[PDB]
């Protein structure tokens, strides 16, 4: 219990399409973060962090849910 | 001693 | 490329609660699963798999998003 950083320190400043998203990850404020961070994983086997503060993020992410649900 | 107004697993074979 | 099982080996029908959920995980149909599976980190200290086929799952999960977003 000394110093803990959020799971996401930076974000992605480039809107994309869920076509590259295969796995979604959302972590609520934890003992390391006092806020909320929406993480994601690309099929290429990579992991990035999005900022829910951007409208395009709420969209590309919304489509992923509507796509994984309709599947 | 806060009550948990519910619950979580009573079995275990769910580890992705 | 021989045999691959879905990430959620099984699901559990017990109506859980958002109070125990700190991290959410959603995996769309992959090379191992031809469908969609909701996964969740349990505060107990493990993972758990939900079935979007249940209405209570769409609710406790919906609250998590509305809670992590309002935070």
């Amino acid at each position: 219990a000394k110093e803990l950083r959020c799971q996401c320190i930076k974000t992605y400043s480039k809107p994309f399409h869920p076509k590259f998203i295969k796995e979604l990850r959302v972590i609520e404020s934890g003992p390391h973060c006092a806020n909320t961070e929406i993480i994601v994983k690309l099929s290429d086997g990579r992991e990035l962090c999005l900022d829910p503060k951007e409208n395009w993020v709420q969209r590309v992410v919304e489509k992923f849910l509507k796509r994984a649900e309709n599947s | 001693m806060w009550d948990f107004d519910d619950m979580p697993p009573a079995d275990e074979d769910y580890s992705p």
